């Protein structure tokens, strides 16, 4: 069904790279769309963990983890 | 001089009595080795090539489909079967359908169905893998001296040399003219890893494209699409490119996933890019070590006459290279051969010379000569050639060209891994101490995540310190520290 | 009977002195409403289709490309410029390349260079979108007797009335022959909800591709894909088909990402598919809400004699339907017409007519009749039809039947939504607070949820249900009947 | 570039619907090799969080993310 | 009286006024029906077979091995293919050989092998499996009268009477000649279930074997063989005969496994044996129920005069049955026909009549009587047949006769109950309770332990005993009294 | 009638004679068949067993052991 990638660091040199920058910083991309859909959970989310995680540093750890889940 | 052609030049230094240098030599670099009386020479490792590699494997991108047949039961007629289930190129499913009075069965249940397509490969739609043979792979090294005549990367030199290197080779003596000879040795055995490298090509011919990829053999090998070895008349896993649909009463669908093309190519983005020529399959990326043997390097025209600092004019004014490095050209009208008087004076100091010459004892010849090549330090200069004389500002700064140098060490190490260790290596118990060290820590970073790639890295590094932020005993606490390790390690 | 085709049917029934009967006709299912002392109907919903619905927007999936061009200048002189840069239709890129005499250039660094090409779609590989008209979609309904003649699904019965609703259409009456006119209203503003579904098609007749899927507004605007409007002459963003390569000398590669149509396709999956027929775009999927007036059908055949017992045969015996129904039919040898003699006896009862027909007043007459459906208790039944009789042992059991009729209703309520609610009748308080606070919660719900998907709806669940388990007042309580709901709801 | 997976976004009743179980398999599928893969480590991390103790359930939950966090 | 012939003959007795009775007739058995003022009956099921079963899988016996080919390949030349590979009937493997200079390649190594054969199975080695339908099995039921005739086990009784029940089969009347009618009917859903039995067939001819086996259908559809559907042309599974040995350089081995028909015989223990007779398939265990009718019964001679007591004369002494009966035969010599004046009497002689005669109002015919059956007693009693008598000692006692009663209940009550709880003519109110008790325990013990047989059954029994020791609270002690009970009722 | 199994006595450990050594771990399909025909009784006896038992081991050792006896 799937072709998976494999890690930009396996053979490098110092040749010509097929689409050299496409493979990191673009994943940040459906991220920041999905919230610019996702916003009233969103906030709502974020507030309700901010107002339960009163255990401030915590908050930001849990955050990313959902973050990094969200599709 | 070659490198001033390319970004990512090199120097390596010799003291007199300098002997076998070793060098790295790096595909898209280029060394100059320079050393006290002798002759400076550019080197580089020009290709790695190999002609007709053998073909791992094809994969198909684009099925076509023909011949659908069908084949149904009713509820306890058994299974239904087809001819065409057995034969060689077809691809087919077994399911149940719904069945009864509504279509002349006389049980109301789930009658069985079968279906069955003849599926074959569209024209040019394979991608094919190639695999090197240490044996035959050719690695040609390049030299070429210091002569002082310029040259554009559009023009070939009077006296570049090739050396080509396979198992069969040994210690290669190159004669070089009057500036002797020059002794290449070269691990082929030390270059690439030939089993972990898999070119991968699609249609040549296509016009937007480039002919081929430097993938890796465990991603090529894990490919999902259908495959087969050369030769072989009949595609397995051809199903992976059709799906049917739900079955209806007495009919099932049959459905092509169309063209993958576009999902391999974008897939690819990780990769390096390769190159075909013909037969000579190149590589685009790679290093070996070597060791030049400069013992015989002989100084041409130490016997030649002055020239006369009257007659000196500029075919070239001075500029900087961008390698922290001033290149000039100057015509002459003299008799000749001569020797040039090439100086540079700081400024406001007229008696301490400062031109620490790359272009050794320069000299002007019939059709050859007076182009020079030089390193100054930072702040005002005036150079002189003769009485000609330009007063060139050097850009820069003392320390900045350090933090330069030691930044680049850092990118050497980056790229090479392991083996940056040998570039200019006269052995050291210092530098095999590093070796050591690098390579059992790098081995423990290649076997431990290894493959696992850049974010999931920093998903478990960040793991890790967070799985120390406060604990019962400090007995394992240099997991932190080997987490703030591993992010380093994995930062570059 | 259509109905006993259909592997889904819903057996409708209203007593003595019901009238107008309220329906919601699911797509892909039927209705066998059944009144006392009145004709049995088969009713159900046959096709919901637009002809030549509107457009949207069209995206394409495969580039050609042509003309490529590039300018370049030296890193001192100035930006490179083109003409393709403002002819639009172009796709186009600036950027900087490594000069210095091996270029031909005087001084060493960086200068700029452009590139174009122009770009458009292949043949045949666009993509359309197409939108119904809230006033031109058009439902039809069809109706057919229980005349107690059989027919398969490749005949059509000499009973099957059509009626089409548009909503500018009135009640309907359709005359069922001898059993009087049955009379029809299916206001369309019942409808699915059109705003949400956007039709696409992929240009090519595809001999192996459902020829249109049906899709949500949301998904179909958020494509990343080159797109314009119809009859606008050039693409927008035409670049997200083509790559650059990095710059090298004086040049610059273009490349192709080729055919994406597999990625769409793949991308697909999950959707449901449609169809198309000729000009008329037809969905597979829905609902309408019908008034079905009965109040003027009337009886055939009440006053005719018993046929003689004797003469019955067993043209096909007694079978189970699946639908918990028996379903026979018998051929008779004398004069006609004549009423068929029907009979169940239950073992228990050896003089009661369990029998409860399905088929009104069975008949035979000069080309018809015979045909039998019975609905029998479970359990241990001698059917008889005069003299002829056959031992049925009917295999259910009557809480399996119960609990089945409630999945059967969860189902409806799953797949229809709070429409379902409103089925059979009225139903006074149940059904109307039902609806009420399913429309509430559902709305406040699907404005939450839209999109969320199927893991983030697990995801949050459990997180909520880790937060009702950590947290300490009693409000928590609460949350934690929201965790509940939602994930029993959504795992529903 | 990327084209977001419509797959229950519709939510739509009865009918024919395209390709629809693989694509919940295939995300699982994803899981199951990236494990088999990782198994050496998610051992080793397996055992490291056995190092920790809030509670069992935040042991799997930790586990779970994890895993569905990486491909 | 037929059944004197056989052991597990049961007694039924109807009271006055009772007019119709259930049994449960089953195969190797037989009910004597009593009924006060009525003649007595024997009834039994003869029976259970169906003309020309349908089939549902072969199995092969004994494969046929032929044409063997092999193919290889060096060890980087890829994988070895043959042509055999697709074509119908044939097995094949492919396995990796180790290669070297010794093997004429360039390489040590691994390198690809395949082998392949025709695989055929042998002539006459089929076993064939058949299933019922059950519209078409027919239950054969037989009643004879007790006219007090004897007659041998090959003799044929001149009253026997036959019914041949079928799902058409609707109610009987047996016309007995001078005894008058009886009503006889039988529900073939309560009979054998035809769903879970095969009929397993070997090939013609065997001699010393059964000619077929009754078996379950899970165990007959997991048979380890190779096996194709009726009519099918090739062997699926047929590997399943074969054998292949350990690669050697460029060969391979094929080992036939030879004639399985051992094995399965061999797993064909503890099986009942069936029976074919011509295209009539039978089984040889089941039972149905039947609902006999009395109501027309009437006794032939009730105005006949008294014979003469004087000319009796014992043709068979009274000896015992085995049933706790005693059986003889007298000759006559008189005129006839006339009543024979059966008596007896316990000792002491109160002139109070003990003979419990199962022999209606005997009688001398002019052509036959003079059998006679009696229960009597136990102790010491003397018979009298006019002044003819014997003295007769009957051996058990009353409570002896009593136990054993509830004994050979409780011996049928684990087949009988096990389908039906009501052998007993409906104690209905007793009776109904029982059986639905009966009925949710067989649901929870079989379930449960479904399957996992008596030994087995039996172990997590004392498993659950030792659990009962180690319950630490009532309600588990309880859980344990549960366990107390599934361990009783599966080691009864 | 019965036949022992040769394996019992093994004369020689060099021996090739046939697959059958390999096939006796195949054999294990009857316990793993066992296991996946009682699965819920299995599990019973897990629930069972994983509460009334305080060692540890025993809570897997026992029921390993009940299963290697279930034929
Ligand atoms: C490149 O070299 C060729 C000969 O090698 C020469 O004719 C040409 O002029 C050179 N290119 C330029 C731009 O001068
Ligand atoms: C319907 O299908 C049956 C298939 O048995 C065929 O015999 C019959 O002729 C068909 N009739 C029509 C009207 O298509
Ligand atoms: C019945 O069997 C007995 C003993 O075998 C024999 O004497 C008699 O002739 C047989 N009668 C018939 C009809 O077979």
């Amino acid at each position: 069904v799937l072709i998976p990638s494999h890690a930009q660091g396996e053979l490098t040199g110092r040749g010509h790279k097929w689409l050299e920058g496409d493979s990191l910083r673009t994943h940040l991309t459906r991220v920041e769309g999905w919230v610019w859909k996702n916003r009233l959970l969103a906030l709502a989310m974020v507030t309700v963990v901010w107002l339960t995680l009163e255990s401030v540093v915590t908050r930001v750890a849990v955050l990313v983890v959902l973050l990094c889940l969200a599709p | 001089s070659r490198c001033t052609h390319l970004e990512n030049r090199d120097f390596v230094t010799g003291t007199q009595g300098t002997t076998r240098v070793t060098l790295v030599l790096e595909l898209g670099g280029c060394v100059t080795i320079t050393a006290e009386g002798k002759p400076s020479m550019d080197v580089w490792l020009d290709s790695i090539y190999q002609e007709n590699p053998a073909k791992t494997r094809e994969y198909c991108l684009h099925a076509k489909l023909s011949d659908t047949k069908v084949a149904a039961r009713c509820p306890t007629m058994g299974p239904a079967t087809l001819a065409e289930e057995h034969q060689s190129g077809t691809v087919c499913k077994r399911d149940q359908s719904d069945r009864g009075w509504g279509n002349h069965c006389g049980l109301f249940g789930k009658g069985s169905i079968v279906t069955c397509v003849k599926a074959s490969c569209e024209a040019k739609k394979k991608a094919t893998g190639h695999v090197y043979d240490a044996n035959k792979i050719v690695y040609t090294v390049k030299v070429e001296p210091h002569t002082g005549d310029y040259v554009a990367a559009n023009e070939t030199h009077s006296g570049r040399k090739t050396a080509s290197f396979t198992v069969s080779s040994e210690k290669t003596i190159l004669t070089m003219g009057d500036y002797g000879d020059v002794s290449l040795l070269c691990r082929v055995a030390s270059g690439v890893d030939l089993a972990q490298t898999v070119i991968l090509e699609l249609d040549k011919t296509s016009e937007h494209l480039p002919t081929a990829w430097q993938v890796h053999r465990d991603w090529f090998n894990d490919l999902a699409l259908p495959w087969k070895h050369e030769g072989a008349q009949n595609w397995n896993n051809a199903e992976r490119l059709v799906e049917f649909g739900a079955p209806h009463a007495v009919k099932m669908d049959v459905y092509n996933l169309g063209d993958h093309t576009g999902v391999l190519l974008k897939s690819l983005a990780g990769v390096p890019v390769a190159h075909i020529d013909g037969t000579k399959y190149h590589l685009k990326s790679g290093h070996v070590t070597c060791e030049v043997g400069l013992e015989k390097l002989k100084m041409k025209g130490l016997t030649y006459t002055m020239c006369d600092k009257t007659k000196f004019t500029w075919k070239r004014i001075p500029t900087d290279s961008g390698h922290d490095t001033v290149v000039m050209e100057v015509a002459f009208s003299g008799t000749k051969p001569c020797r040039i008087p090439v100086r540079a004076v700081a400024h406001g100091s007229p008696d301490v010379n400062v031109a620490m010459l790359i272009t050794p004892n320069p000299i002007i010849e019939n059709n050859g000569g007076g182009f020079i090549e030089m390193q100054l330090p930072p702040g005002d200069n005036i150079i002189y050639v003769g009485e000609l004389s330009h007063q060139w500002f050097q850009k820069g700064s003392s320390i900045g060209r350090v933090f330069q140098k030691t930044r680049k060490g850092i990118e050497r190490l980056t790229v090479i891994g392991e083996h940056a260790w040998d570039f200019g290596s006269a052995g050291g118990f210092l530098t095999s101490v590093g070796k050591a060290l690098h390579t059992v820590l790098g081995g423990a970073f290649n076997s431990l995540f290894g493959g696992v790639g850049f974010l999931p890295k920093i998903l478990v590094g960040v793991v890790l310190a967070w799985l120390g932020l406060n604990m019962r005993n400090p007995t394992m606490s240099m997991s932190f520290l080997l987490a703030g390790g591993l992010v380093l390690a994995m930062t570059l």
